[PDB]
């Protein structure tokens, strides 16, 4: 896979949406072997990393719990935009500067 | 009787809005937000009269 999980912290999501959204974000995560390449992007009104990864980052083990615990450490607030999102996934996958 | 079906339809435009918790906001409560001045004028201009 090359995945881009793109998170959804904005206001509305707060509460128990949060805590679902997180707990599946890490067992999508950990379905992702050492030949796939993910990052998780975030959007509320404006996009941005979760984690300090970049670009597309090999799912290995370190590079998992990195995007878990940024996952985890993620707070909703905000309004939504789906253009500024999904504009950054399809930017983040347009990328072939990086190994994938 | 104008000035009542304007305060029924600033009745049914404060029934029609929605709260979302950490500062989001619906698409439609923009323009719930923006049809305000027409109701704030309306009503100064009868204390007015
Ligand atoms: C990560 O956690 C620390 C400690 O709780 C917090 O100060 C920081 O704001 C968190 N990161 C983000 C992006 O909120
Ligand atoms: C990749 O490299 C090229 C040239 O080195 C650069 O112009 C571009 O901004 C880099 N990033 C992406 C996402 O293409
Ligand atoms: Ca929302």
């Amino acid at each position: 896979k090359d995945m881009l999980i793109l998170v959804d912290v904005s206001g509305s999501v707060s509460g128990l949406t949060l805590k679902l959204i997180r707990t599946s974000v890490s067992e999508m995560l950990e379905t992702l072997s050492d030949d796939d390449f993910v990052n998780v992007a975030s959007f509320n009104s404006n996009a941005q990393d979760v984690s300090c990864f970049q670009h597309l980052v090999q799912a290995n083990v370190r590079n998992k719990k990195v995007l878990k615990d940024a996952v985890n450490n993620i707070t909703a607030k905000g309004i939504t935009d789906y253009k500024k999102g999904f504009s950054f996934a399809f930017e983040q996958l347009l990328n072939y500067n990086v190994s994938r | 009787y104008m000035i009542l079906a304007t305060i029924i339809a600033n009745c049914i435009v404060l029934a029609l809005e929605q709260h979302l918790p950490d500062g989001d906001k619906t698409p439609m409560s923009e323009r719930l937000d923006d049809t305000e001045p027409y109701f704030i004028g309306i009503f100064c201009f009868e204390a007015g009269i």
